[PDB]
């Protein structure tokens, strides 16, 4: 499965100041950025254009350019019309894209959050408020649904453009998407810590062992990203001291073959 | 409403004294997205810190990763200090010399 997610983050401080920035991910790898200070969408991979031609890419980019200006104008107009009921500052986030599944399968999404809370989605052929969203959103959403052109374009982008573009990405990015990077491990410390860093892809197994027996008390921490598209994880084990002798951290990962890393506490 | 940042500091390679390495400061779970992040060496601001693009998670909270070249030694401390509207005072988390 890979999920392609286009993330837009827009901040409005007052009638005079706002910015919109986006980042696009395929799985856990960034493919684009679009900074507010930039006229055009930046590639963060050599394959970020997927299989689109320079001219399709340009048309697609020009639509987004138009959308980003329209979006900004429409939200500021919306705040004026509601004044003084919707107060600055305002934070709007959108998460849009598709999840590619086994075979030909894909599902798209478009969710919108306001002040950090999900309020609206596009589903089927229209925009909807999600239950629990503030009731002042109903009217502007009813209005936006009367805009047939936007509805068709959003339907096309979600139902058609997204999956097709992403199949081109997985083709074009294949060698980065399937890359394998090997973890290095080290031990520190009462509480024993096994630190494992530099692995890719994300799936990994890390355990405190005594001989053949997995120590059940092993606690896996969170996966933390490194800055070079690899992952960091630690696993910790609480142990009565003296008692440290005979424990080892074991790491199993696809990049290693069946050559696990085994680190024994005590050297 | 506001969410206070969580801060974790950890090194890219095993930290060995005198060996150049990369120290990471990952700041998560915050809202709104405006934030200020410094990495400190003995309490002083480190100049060349690189930041990722800000992004957000499934639960909508924001996150960003900062990282810098560093050499662990027997006598230097390192830390990550964050300023955010959700806190009255800048919050600082020291690297624990192991992570
Ligand atoms: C794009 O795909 C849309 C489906 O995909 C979902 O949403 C998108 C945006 C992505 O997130 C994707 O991953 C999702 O899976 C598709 O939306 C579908 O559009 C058709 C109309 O073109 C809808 O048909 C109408 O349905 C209603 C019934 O709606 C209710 O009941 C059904 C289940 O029984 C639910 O699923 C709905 O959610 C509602 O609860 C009918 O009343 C209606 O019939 C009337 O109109 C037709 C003429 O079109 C006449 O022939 C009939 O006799 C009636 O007069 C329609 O059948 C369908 O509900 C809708 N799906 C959803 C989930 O809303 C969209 O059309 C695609 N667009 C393009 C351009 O490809
Ligand atoms: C995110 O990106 C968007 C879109 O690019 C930014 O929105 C645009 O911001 C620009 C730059 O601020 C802005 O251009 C202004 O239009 C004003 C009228 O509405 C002009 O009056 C103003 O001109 C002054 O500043 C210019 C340099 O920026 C000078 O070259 C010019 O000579 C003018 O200088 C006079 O007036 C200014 C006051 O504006 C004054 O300080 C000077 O001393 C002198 O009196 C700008 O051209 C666009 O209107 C915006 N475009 C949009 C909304 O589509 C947005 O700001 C970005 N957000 C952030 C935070 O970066
Ligand atoms: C709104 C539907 C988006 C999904 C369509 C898939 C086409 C890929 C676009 C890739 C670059 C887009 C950059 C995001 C711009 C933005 O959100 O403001
Ligand atoms: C709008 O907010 C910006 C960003 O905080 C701030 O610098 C400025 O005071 C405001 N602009 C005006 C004209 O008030």
């Amino acid at each position: 499965n890979y999920t392609f997610r286009c993330l837009q983050m827009s901040s409005f401080a007052n009638r005079s100041w706002s910015r919109t920035d986006s980042v696009v991910w395929l799985g856990d790898l960034q493919t684009h950025r679009w900074s507010n200070d930039s006229a055009t969408i930046s590639f963060t991979k050599p394959w970020s254009q997927g299989k689109l031609s320079n001219q399709q890419w340009e048309k697609l980019q020009h639509m987004f350019q138009v959308y980003r200006v329209s979006f900004t104008r429409d939200i500021q107009e919306l705040v004026k019309m509601m004044s003084p009921k919707e107060d600055y500052p305002i934070e709007i986030q959108l998460s849009a894209g598709c999840e590619m599944y086994p075979g030909n399968a894909s599902e798209s999404f478009l969710h919108v959050a306001f002040q950090g809370k999900y309020v609206v989605r596009f589903w089927g052929t229209s925009w909807q408020t999600v239950p629990g969203a503030p009731s002042w959103l109903d009217l502007p959403i009813k209005v936006l649904n009367a805009d047939q052109g936007t509805s068709a374009t959003v339907q096309m982008l979600l139902n058609d453009t997204c999956p097709l573009f992403v199949r081109g990405l997985l083709e074009a990015g294949k060698s980065d998407l399937e890359k394998q990077e090997k973890p290095v491990a080290w031990l520190s410390s009462r509480q024993l810590v096994c630190h494992v860093s530099g692995f890719y892809p994300k799936p990994v197994w890390v355990m405190w062992m005594r001989g053949d027996q997995e120590q059940q008390g092993t606690h896996r921490g969170d996966f933390l990203p490194n800055a070079d598209e690899t992952w960091y994880l630690q696993a910790t084990l609480d142990v009565e001291a003296g008692e440290e002798a005979g424990l080892a951290c074991r790491v199993k990962h696809s990049s290693l073959g069946g050559q696990d890393i085994i680190l024994y506490w005590g050297s | 409403i506001q969410k206070t940042p969580q801060i974790q500091v950890y090194s890219r390679h095993p930290p060995e004294n005198g060996k150049p390495n990369i120290l990471n400061c990952y700041v998560t779970q915050f809202h709104p997205p405006h934030i200020e992040i410094q990495m400190l060496k003995n309490g002083k601001k480190i100049p060349k810190v690189e930041m990722s693009d800000m992004s957000f998670s499934k639960d909508w909270s924001f996150y960003i990763l900062a990282h810098t070249e560093f050499t662990p030694t027997e006598t230097d401390t390192y830390a990550c200090r964050v300023k955010h509207a959700s806190m009255a005072e800048p919050k600082t988390v020291y690297w624990d010399r192991d992570m």
